[PDB]
């Protein structure tokens, strides 16, 4: 996983 | 045999219990938009998206023939969020709260069906 919800 | 209106009556309270969780249900009330949320790989990881609004439309329009199909969609929604998001993330923790609420609501309903 690279991305977190923003 | 379960008539659609019998499934709405029995199962809608379990869905309403999820909507009543605020803020925990907010990330789940509409389909994940990967562009809006800055998560461009979302659909590479999540092949079958699901959310509260889609489950509600399926239940209202009579698309579940048997209660286990509704339960499967709820767990698909939860599993997608546990899969995509990190265990330390806000949405993952919200997902776990909703799953705890759902388990407590769905178990007595399924015993009565």
């Amino acid at each position: 996983r690279r991305y977190q919800k923003s | 045999i379960f008539k659609p209106e019998e499934l709405r009556q029995a199962l809608m309270p379990t869905l309403e219990a999820l909507y009543r969780q605020d803020p925990e249900s907010l990330p789940f009330r509409q389909p994940v938009d990967p562009q809006l949320l800055g998560i461009p790989d979302y659909f590479d990881i999540v092949k079958n998206p699901m959310d509260l609004s889609t489950i509600k439309r399926k239940l209202d329009t009579g698309q579940y023939q048997e209660p286990w199909q509704y339960v499967d969609d709820v767990w698909l929604m939860f599993n997608n969020a546990w899969l995509y998001n990190r265990k330390t993330s806000r949405v993952y923790k919200f997902c776990s709260k909703l799953a705890e609420v759902f388990e407590q609501e769905i178990d007595p309903v399924m015993q009565s069906l």
